[PDB]
Order: C-alpha cells, then structure tokens, then sequence
RNA sequence: AGAGUUAAAUUAUAACUAAGCUGUAAAAAGCCCUAGUUAAAAUAAAAUAACCCACGAAAGUGACUCUAAUAAUCCUGACACACGAUAGCUAGGACCCAAACUGGGAUUAGAUACCCCACUAUGCCUAGCCCUAAACCCAAAUAGUUACAUAACAAAACUA
C-alpha cells in the first residue's frame, strides 16, 4: 500500500512538523521515464583465464592449446551474437510491461487533473 | 501482580537449585515484598553465551517470580542479585497483566489527501 | 560472537551448482537490505544527509507506487479500439 | 525430492554425510574480499589452518590484485593446496562485500575442491566505531 | 533527570598458519611489533522495526529495565525570571574510533587544496561558563470563514 500523505508536507494548516521535502511537487506527470540501457561488463573472462595458463605453461605455443583457443573462439562468438541482438528484441519485448511509447499515449487518453 | 522477576539460572542439580530459589525469594521478603507464586519454565540452552561472574554459560534455568512490592525497593532487590553468584542475569519489569489490552475497533482506512497544491495550470 | 556459527545468512547448495545458490544468497540480503546498508556504512554520513536521503527515498516510494497503481488501473483499456475511424 | 536450504541444526540428527564425516566436522574455506584485495584461508574442524592464499601472493601486485581474475586465481592455487591435504569438501564463509566474492567462490570449485555451504558473515555494526569521512572526488 | 544493564562491530592481549599488509582513476609513502583464523575486557556509538510520525515550550529525543514525571476549569503579554544544537574556555577522569592543526606521499606551472598514510585538540563522563546558527516549516499567538477573489513564484484566499 501507498505510504500515507497526511500531515507531511510543509503547510499552514500543518501542527505537525515537516517530514518531507520533496523537490519537485508530488503531481503525477502524463508520461513515464524511458528505459535505463543495462551497463555492459567484460565478456569471455572465465575463458580467457584458463587459455593463459596454457599459453604461460607451454611457452606461448597453441601446439596444446587447442582445446582452450577454440573455447576462447566460441565465447567471442556467443557474446558477439548476443551482444548484436539485444538491442532490437528488447524493445518490443515489454517483459510483460508495454514499452513506455504505449504507455505514454496510455496516460494521455486519461490525463491527470490538477488545475479546476 | 505488580512486579515480575525474570530470573534465570546457572544450570544445576536439583539440591542446589532449590537452595538458590529458598534464599532468592528470603531476600525479596526481607525487602518487604509479597510473592504470589513462582513459575518454573524448565532448562534450556541460552539464545547466546553469556558472561557473568567470570563464567561463559551456554547452557541455564529459567524461573519467574511475581510479587507486589514497593517502589523505592526496586533498586536493592537488583543490587542484591547481582553480587549474588548462581544468578547469571536478572531483570525486572512491571507484570504485563497490570495494564488491560486495549479495546479495538478495526483497521481504520485512511483516505489519500487531496488539496496539497494550488490549481493552477502546470 | 556469542551465537551459534553456520545458521545465520546461511544457504546449502543443491545437485552440486554453486552459482544458483550464491544467488539465492544475494536475494536475501537485498530483499532485507543489507547490501545498501553495507554500501552506507564504508564512509560515514552525517545526521543532516541521513534524514535528506530519507525524504527522497520515501517521496520516490511514493510516487512509483502510485503510478504503478495508476498503469496497472488502466491497463485494461489497452485491446484494440473498437470504434475505429468512426 | 525436498531439499532445505537451511543447514542441519547441530542438536538434531541429520542423516547428510558427505565423504562420511558429518556436517560440523567439513573444514572451512574463509574468504575475505575487501575492495583491494582477497584472502583466501582453508582451516579444518578444529580451526587448524592447512593452507592460505591471497591475490598478493600469487605474483599479482597493487592495483592488480583487487580485480576478479586475481581473485579467480588464488581460488584456484588454494584450492590445490588444500587438495594435496586431502580436503574434498569444503564450508565456505564469505566475509566482507568486495569484487573478488563471486570469482573466489567458483575459483575453489575449479580448483579441484567442493562446496556444500555458503554463508556470509559481513561485519554489520548494530550503531560500533564511527567509519571516516566522506571521499569529495 | 537519576540508578542499573548489553546485544552486533572494533581494540589491548594469546595461540596457529602465511610473507607480505594497507591504499588509489593510477601510484608512492606508511607498516612487516604485520595479515588471516580461534578465544576476549574497557571506552564509544545505538543495524532491521521506521513505507510508522509519537513526546517536549524551543533547541531536541527513537538499545533494554526500574524510580520520579510532562504548569493553567482549558485568551494576548516584555528590556523581567527560566532555558537554549554545535563549536569554544576552566578543573578532574576516560580514549575503541573519527578527527581541524601538523608531518610524509602523490597531483599541479605553484597545491601551505581536492586524493592517500600517521597522530593531537576535541567529539565522551562529572562540576562551572559561554548564550551564537540557513536557532528556517524563512509563514507570530488566540478564535474562526470558503464567502469576496488568481501580480509573479511558492506551501490557495481572508476576517476579529
Ligand atoms: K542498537
Ligand atoms: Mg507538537
Ligand atoms: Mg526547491
Ligand atoms: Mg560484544
Ligand atoms: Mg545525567
Ligand atoms: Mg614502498
Ligand atoms: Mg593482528
Ligand atoms: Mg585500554
Ligand atoms: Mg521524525
Ligand atoms: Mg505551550
Ligand atoms: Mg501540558
Ligand atoms: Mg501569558
Ligand atoms: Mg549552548
Ligand atoms: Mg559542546
Ligand atoms: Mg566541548
Ligand atoms: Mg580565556
Ligand atoms: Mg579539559
Ligand atoms: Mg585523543
Ligand atoms: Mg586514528
Ligand atoms: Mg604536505
Ligand atoms: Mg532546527
Ligand atoms: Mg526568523
Ligand atoms: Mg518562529
Ligand atoms: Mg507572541
Ligand atoms: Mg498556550
Ligand atoms: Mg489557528
Ligand atoms: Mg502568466
């Protein structure tokens, strides 16, 4: 449930002290806030850490280190194709949630009233 | 009842945990106090070692005394249990059952307030 | 110092992935908080911001649960307009 | 198949033995990652240490040692050495928030050495020591 | 305002293992009488509850328990009486930790600044003084009205 408003904010009629200060006026606008992008964080790290270890133990030759180069190749892959497909499925993924482009029409055919 | 005594225990054979219970409750009658009964809530192992008396205790008794006593007399009745050895933690609170459950009515709705701002046009 | 060890903030891992319950862990402690409170903690912050953040993090939880209440009011009126080019 | 998460209470009887010891008896893995580096301590039931290791021992010096891939390999290098000890599972405990908790956890777990338990036990005064000032970066 | 009490953290201190430990955007300096784990006083500060809005005249108060206790049969009122965060002073006691000043490192053309490390006054207890704040909810006290009516902005306008 929806924290109370009663008795909070600084008016005349107010006997009770203020407990808060917003900023800007709790009124509620005609349009949500876009989606945030997700920060990206390096990839292939747990793939690249084992490949060294090889390279460090069989002096810089992939004679051995097959096995662990083509892992290395695949990561770069995988992330590669993930990282080139995010962008445009999630914009009409929603989640379950429509995207805020709906929504702001959504708010706009019942706007807020403040005024009258 | 006025005052409850949760008292709580080293634990011990049953000789000497009578004779700690006999000589607890002489000192609280020669403070002037009334004791109604006493309450025995069985051994059990503390939530947390406790320090008392150069000891770490894991393990106690609890007992609960109620009795009506008077107010300037609150202070000795601490002091003497904690000079007292076989006592790992006393204390002392008004008995519950001396204030009534208030009545209740329900969970009162409270309606969102309106008129917090001007109706001008934002 | 004084309880029990291997009870508290505790979680046993299942069919031998480490992972998921690691996970479950995390789960735990921000649903209660702690990880915030952690964060807070490493530098001190003074009485005055303390209750200056308090009035924004509770005129935030305010405006958010009440817009959510407000999208998910209107949610129904998203199905196709029947009244198209009327 | 009910699995609980929560540990089995040391008071009752739980028929859960792993390589036939009990569940106090498994040794323990401490893991302290603070925000520069990351030490990782293995100590058996009686809390006699058998083998240590951190970031700085591993060749991996000052801004480095504080990254992930440090942590993953002194992970890696303790549990080795707790390995040739004979330890083959393992009660992690987790102390602090720092970047080297998620890379130190599966950095025992390819280093040869198992976990059945991970517990977190963070430092959180209840109101303790003042902490110092704020950083104006 | 008194009296009693301590959960979580930290430190003196001891045992064991390890050779490094702290620190930053990156480093140096400092430490190696150190770090990790286990055991543990004193001092200081009061996670979650608090998405609650209570008490006091204000400044203020939110760890636990007990004692004492919150004027007026319920208007206004000073230069008079009483009080007043924090910093500061005088005397004694305490000192985990934080920390003006000061010293070292780094940055910079210079850095007697921001950043890093060490430590003092002091923050704490008892008795006295000082009586200053953006002491600001910038909105005086007591009774009321929603009538009349939008400079602007903000926390709508007004009468006795
Ligand atoms: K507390
Ligand atoms: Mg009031
Ligand atoms: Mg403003
Ligand atoms: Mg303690
Ligand atoms: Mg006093
Ligand atoms: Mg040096
Ligand atoms: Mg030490
Ligand atoms: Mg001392
Ligand atoms: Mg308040
Ligand atoms: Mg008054
Ligand atoms: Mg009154
Ligand atoms: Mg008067
Ligand atoms: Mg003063
Ligand atoms: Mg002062
Ligand atoms: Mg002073
Ligand atoms: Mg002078
Ligand atoms: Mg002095
Ligand atoms: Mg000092
Ligand atoms: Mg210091
Ligand atoms: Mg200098
Ligand atoms: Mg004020
Ligand atoms: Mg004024
Ligand atoms: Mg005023
Ligand atoms: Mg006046
Ligand atoms: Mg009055
Ligand atoms: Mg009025
Ligand atoms: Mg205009």
């Amino acid at each position: 449930a929806t924290p109370s408003l009663r008795g909070r904010l600084a008016r005349l009629g107010n006997p009770r002290r203020p407990i808060l200060k917003p900023n800007k006026p709790l009124i509620l606008a005609n349009h949500v806030g876009e989606r945030r992008r997700e920060k990206g964080e390096a990839t292939c790290i747990t793939e690249m850490s084992v490949m060294m270890a090889c390279w460090k133990q069989n002096e810089f030759r992939d004679e051995a280190c097959r096995k662990e180069i083509q892992d290395f190749f695949d990561c770069a892959s995988r992330a590669e194709a993930a990282r080139k497909m995010r962008s445009i499925q999630e914009n009409l993924g929603e989640l379950g949630s429509l995207p805020p482009k709906k929504l702001n029409k959504l708010l706009h055919r019942f706007p807020n009233k403040p005024h009258v | 009842p006025r005052y409850e005594l949760a008292l709580i225990l080293k634990a011990m054979q049953r000789p000497e945990t009578a004779a700690a219970l006999k000589r607890t409750l002489e000192a609280l009658m020669d403070r002037g106090a009334v004791v109604r009964n006493l309450e025995n809530l069985g051994e059990r192992m503390l939530p947390y070692k406790i320090s008392a008396h150069n000891q770490r205790h894991s393990r106690g008794g609890y007992f609960l005394v109620d009795f009506y006593a008077p107010a300037t007399t609150v202070e000795s009745m601490m002091e003497h249990l904690s000079r007292d050895i076989d006592v790992i933690r006393p204390n002392i609170v008004k008995h519950p059952l001396t204030q009534e459950v208030k009545e209740c009515e329900g969970i009162v709705p409270v309606p969102l307030e309106e008129k917090l701002y001007s109706t001008k046009k934002r | 110092a004084n309880h029990l060890k291997f009870i508290a903030r505790t979680v046993m891992v299942q069919e031998g992935n480490v992972e998921g319950a690691y996970r479950t862990l995390n789960r735990i402690l921000t649903m209660d908080g702690l990880i915030e409170d952690i964060k807070r903690r490493r530098y001190y912050e003074k009485p005055c911001r303390r209750r200056q953040r308090e009035s924004y993090e509770t005129c935030r939880r305010i405006y958010n649960m009440e817009m959510a209440r407000k999208i998910n009011f209107l949610m129904r009126k998203n199905r196709a307009d029947p009244w198209q080019g009327c | 198949s009910s699995f609980s998460i929560y540990p089995p209470i040391p008071g009752q009887e739980n028929s859960l033995r792993w390589a036939g010891k009990k569940f106090e008896e498994i040794p323990i893995a401490h893991i302290k990652a603070s925000y520069n580096n990351t030490q990782i301590q293995v100590v058996s039931a009686a809390h006699q240490p058998l083998a240590h290791a951190s970031c700085g021992t591993e060749g991996f010096r000052n801004a480095k040692k504080g990254t992930g891939i440090a942590a993953q390999t002194a992970g890696i290098a303790a549990a080795a050495k707790a390995t040739g000890k004979g330890v083959t599972h393992v009660r992690v405990v987790v102390k602090g928030l720092g970047p080297g908790r998620l890379s130190a956890i599966k950095g025992l777990t390819m280093g040869g050495l198992e976990v059945i338990s991970i517990t977190d036990n963070t430092p959180i005064p209840h109101x303790g020591c003042r902490p110092r000032k704020a950083r104006r970066l």
